[PDB]
């Protein structure tokens, strides 16, 4: 009903942000994938 | 003139209840430290096996989650906090969750630390905080957190 | 060159009281 | 460029400890400034430095195994490093057994 | 303005300063001003004191009057005077208006021309729209909001485009001790850094502006 | 004045919204979105880059260019569809006439 | 003869200066400034340079060229705005007529 | 003018001297003159004996 | 009361004492304590020492230059070196997270506001928001 | 009011200008920044 | 037919007054030898910390200074001259500041060295110099500086 | 002009010793001789 307006910003200020270090752990994980094109040799043509 | 209190997503600590829910087939969400947040599920049908999906949102008619077979580890469950996917949500990412000890300024200009026992919200989406020993509900800006 | 034959502890740096990742308003 | 490609590192300068024996010219086995090494060190200075070619060269000998290798570094401007200066990289951890 | 530049921060390269809100207001005031001419409008509400000449052909046509600035939200006074004395002030119920076009016409009930005979007072502008996706003819259409925004962004990109790298530097590469860093920007000897976006904003304004002139239509004057 | 939402699939009454106005407005929306998203793929104003450190090297060439922006291909295809979509829909309403 | 400074925001009386003449004069001023600033970015008349000493090397390619000056892009965009700005403003004053 | 050039600073490369306000005022005066010709206008308040 | 602590509030007083040349003790977080000093002679600059014990014939302090940050001084607690007390033998330190029970048998958390003792050595503790005193047993040390 | 005119030059002549040497000092400083684009590897694609 | 004397920006030597001004929050300007001129400030509000800005001009409605947190060093203050930002300005970068010993030619063709006690300016912006023992005020061209 | 400047350190029974190669290139018409000597006031070297 009411018009949709941007309004004001909400992000607060942050100071002295420290880096993230990957934590060592013996526990298992799952490796986040990327699905995309694969490159391969033309082994048949290599035989030729 | 407000909205009723909002429950926080209770983490599950006991492995037994986790396994029972999994056997029931209810979805689980695992906060992996290294590689983000993932969903865990038991395959339906006779061929039982665990499945994972990174389709990290509530299921919707226009957004159907895809499940990949994975060999989820017991240690992963134990060391990583796990939540029921029916609860864990973007609805309320409150800066000061329930049972958190926070520092609040009292009227006598003496800073005190109290544990948040109840949290609710209002029309504007604000976060009203209830602290033990006081009835008036504080606001986000007034409070402060002390870490370590 | 790496330090293997003789090892000394990490130097005692003077710390700062500024909390890391501090909210400001 | 250097601040971009570099890694945060603590730079502590080196100087001969006063504890050196005036006659033999060799150091005390233990003292607060230097732990047997004949060279003491100043307070550290936070610095960004680039590092390359890092090598963990292992030599197996009758005395035992020994870790020694070459690592090539490149500093910022206006910094005048000296021989046997010391650096330490808290971020990077190394496995040993 | 920032929202449309979501993910872009306009900042001095040699010091951490961002450009303040005042500059945006200054630009926005010139954006709305440019729009007010580009379609012959008065857009913000303002009170007008207008004198108009007597032309017989329009006067016999129910006293037709075409206000210099449009739309007309409302009319307060409509009087005829000879030397500053009101000869005849018409009843309120007689006169009627066409808000969008600004035509003022009179419907009385129960040489060939002269200068500045009549006196007209009216309020020109558009009210903020009350409800979404809709507007009254006397109400600000949503397109003017976006159009003025796009005009402002044309200025902001003209400023920001110089702050991408250095000053007028197209291609660069540093090679230090086997390290190598290399960049090639949008800046070029015949194209500016933000000119890709500026061109796209022109293509956007052309579609928007032409489509909005159809809402107001062409002007006409008899002779 | 206006149009009711379409009740039955693939159909509309004259008093009923044809699905394309829904799609047309979507495509006008996407024009703005791509005009935003095209800027954020890699930094800003970066067309070509290559970086070599300690025996590992990478090279990337973006769609960004001095002559055209990174999303320009998507926008230009959106225009090609909108023009067809809009010209065809104008035939549903027709030209405007007024006597004089 | 002339124009008074604008009293109220975003508005002007016929006897009052529209904000664009302020901006137009600014843009005419910037044309001169960029015609100055474009010369001083690197030396003078230098388009391309690369320098290699003792294992450190640098290459820079300026916007300067034989066909166009270093600030030519800014000037040419200023013209594109001034033409739109000036053509639109002429419609506020209109054409001149004299009997004969 | 400087605001429109925000983030760009102009200096004499042989010295540390940036151009003063004198040049800017001089340029601006000829700019407002040029615009005054670009439309057949009077652009500052000025008395006329015609 | 106990005379084992006399922290300085204003940094201005700290600088005034440094001008006088008196040594200071500056605490740290999960880290060794520090002594700070102003160098004598023509050139004035800050100096630091990792040692803490009093100077003696068998123990001498070591001083070196360091670019001390005012942030540390203003934030961290500071004392006069000569008048500092090593330890007050109490279970809970000052400004420590503790748990207790209110008058209505309601559990609540707080930090220690004051550390006190009687003449017989019995230690009483006052918490924030609680004027009354609490026994050592009645308190509970909250785990981090 | 008065027209703005360039007028005369003011820079005096200087002869035998010596170079500037950065002074050695143990005191702290602040490293004057430049805020601009950063180059990084696509580590996700490296995993792939 | 002149303008009244112009005060020079007094450098501050005592660290105590510097710290007192800083605690009061008044801005300070530090002339670093190696990397130019910077502003120093104490953060407002409860979270006290020092801030630096290189927005090296007087604050203006159209030019608002941006402040970055920095760990300013005591030694930096001591070894580097510091000025109040309310005073230090482009208004008068006089070639021969006050208290400077300069060489001036007297009417008897005998060069003498005197210390500038007072400096003022006139309509043209000239720098009139007052020298001890003489009433007539000299000009820029007549004088000369002797260094080392 | 000077290049490749090296502070080569040899640790021996006699002690540490500083010796290294630096390659220089002169102007025209200058005929240098064996064991000529150069000194660069600008550049300072740390020693302990
Ligand atoms: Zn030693």
């Amino acid at each position: 009903e009411k018009p949709y307006m941007i309004g004001a910003n909400s992000n607060p200020n942050v100071i002295n942000k420290s880096t993230t270090y990957t934590t060592t752990t013996q526990a298992d994980e799952q490796d986040k994938p990327k699905y995309t094109t694969r490159l391969e040799f033309d082994t048949i043509d290599m035989i030729r | 003139i407000s909205l009723n209190p909002i429950q926080d997503a209770k983490p599950i600590d006991d492995i037994v209840d986790i396994m029972t829910y999994l056997k029931n087939g209810k979805v689980l969400r695992v906060k992996q430290d290294n590689q983000g947040d993932i969903l865990v599920r038991m395959s339906p049908g006779k061929h039982k096996f665990t499945e994972v999906s990174r389709d990290l949102d509530k299921e919707s008619f226009y957004y159907k989650r895809h499940w990949v077979l994975y060999n989820v580890s017991v240690n992963s469950l134990i060391t990583f906090d796990v939540y029921l996917d029916e609860e864990y949500s973007e609805t309320t990412k409150v800066k000061y969750p329930k049972d958190t000890i926070v520092e609040y300024t009292r009227e006598d200009q003496e800073k005190d630390v109290a544990m948040i026992k109840e949290i609710l919200t209002d029309n504007n989406g604000n976060y009203f905080y209830a602290l033990i020993g006081e009835t008036m509900l504080f606001d986000e800006n007034k409070l402060n957190k002390v870490k370590d | 060159k790496r330090e293997d034959v003789i090892v000394l502890q990490d130097p005692y740096k003077v710390n700062d009281g500024i909390e890391e990742d501090l909210e400001i308003q | 460029f250097i601040n971009d490609r570099g890694i945060k590192v603590l730079w502590e300068e080196a100087y001969f400890c006063p504890c050196l024996n005036p006659d033999t010219g060799h150091p005390r086995v233990d003292c607060p400034r230097c732990h047997g090494k004949g060279i003491a060190y100043l307070p550290p200075k936070e610095t960004i430095m680039a590092i390359q070619s890092q090598e963990k060269g292992t030599n197996q000998l009758d005395i035992g195994i020994l870790d020694t290798g070459t690592a090539i570094g490149t500093t910022q401007l206006e910094k005048r490093i000296s021989y046997r200066d010391r650096f330490t990289v808290p971020e990077v951890l190394m496995p040993q057994q | 303005v920032k929202a449309y530049m979501f993910g872009i921060v306009v900042q001095n390269p040699d010091t951490g300063q961002p450009m303040g809100d005042e500059f945006y207001n200054h630009i926005l005031e010139r954006a709305v001003g440019k729009a007010e001419r580009a379609l012959d409008i008065s857009i913000l509400p303002d009170t007008q004191h207008e004198m108009r000449d007597y032309h017989e052909t329009e006067f016999n046509s129910y006293m037709f009057v075409h206000a210099y600035r449009k739309p007309i939200l409302q009319v307060e006074n409509l009087q005829l005077q000879f030397n500053g004395r009101p000869i005849y002030k018409y009843p309120a119920n007689w006169w009627k208006v066409e808000h969008l076009a600004g035509h003022v016409q009179l419907f009385p009930t129960a040489a060939t021309f002269a200068p500045q005979m009549i006196r007209l007072e009216y309020v020109s502008g558009m009210l903020p729209r009350k409800k979404a996706g809709r507007n009254k003819p006397w109400e600000m259409p949503p397109e003017l909001e976006q159009l003025v925004i796009k005009y402002a962004l044309k200025e902001i990109y003209q400023v920001w485009g110089n702050l991408i790298i250095g000053a007028g530097i197209a291609n660069k590469t540093l090679e230090v001790d086997g390290i190598t860093e290399t960049i090639g920007t949008t800046q070029s000897a015949m194209y500016g850094g933000a000119s890709a976006q500026i061109l796209q904003i022109n293509e956007d304004i052309k579609e928007l502006l032409d489509g909005l002139r159809a809402y107001f239509g062409y002007n006409m004057i008899g002779l």
